[PDB]
């Protein structure tokens, strides 16, 4: 029932919608999979550089804030109880 | 007989032409290398104590 709690929410999504429901199952799944936050970074970016090519930078934490240049429809900005999984592609 | 020696000179011309040359040249940009960095409020302060 936890995954019905966590519930994902996302502020800023420059994504499709198909994209986009993939990234709240990853996002989850990296939270419950991972021990630390480090971890959670690593396991994002690994596992969408797999699906879609090219060079990904993943940030999250508690407290941030992020102006960056990136592939346009390609970023998405999701923040769940206290954790904003940042990721963005750039050429 | 009318066409003569010094009433039809034949002088012979060409111009300086570089030898063509073929050549390889491959660019590959610098090495990108993937980092990893964690910051906490304590990891900040130890090293700012």
């Amino acid at each position: 029932s936890h995954l019905d709690k966590v519930q994902p929410v996302i502020k800023n999504s420059d994504m499709s919608v198909e994209m986009q429901k993939e990234v709240e199952e990853v996002a989850k799944k990296a939270i419950d999979y991972c021990n630390t936050d480090k971890e959670i970074a690593t396991f994002i970016k690994d596992d969408f550089r797999s699906r879609y090519h090219g060079t990904w930078h993943c940030i999250v934490g508690r407290n941030f804030g992020s102006f960056v240049t990136f592939e346009r429809s390609y970023y998405i900005y999701l923040y769940v109880g206290q954790l904003a999984i940042l990721l963005f592609k750039t050429g | 007989t009318l066409r003569n020696k010094f009433n039809y000179n034949t002088r012979e011309c060409q111009t300086i032409n570089p030898s063509i040359r073929e050549r390889g040249v491959s660019t590959e940009p610098p090495p990108s290398d993937t980092i990893c960095g964690n910051i906490t409020q304590w990891e900040i302060f130890d090293a700012y104590y």
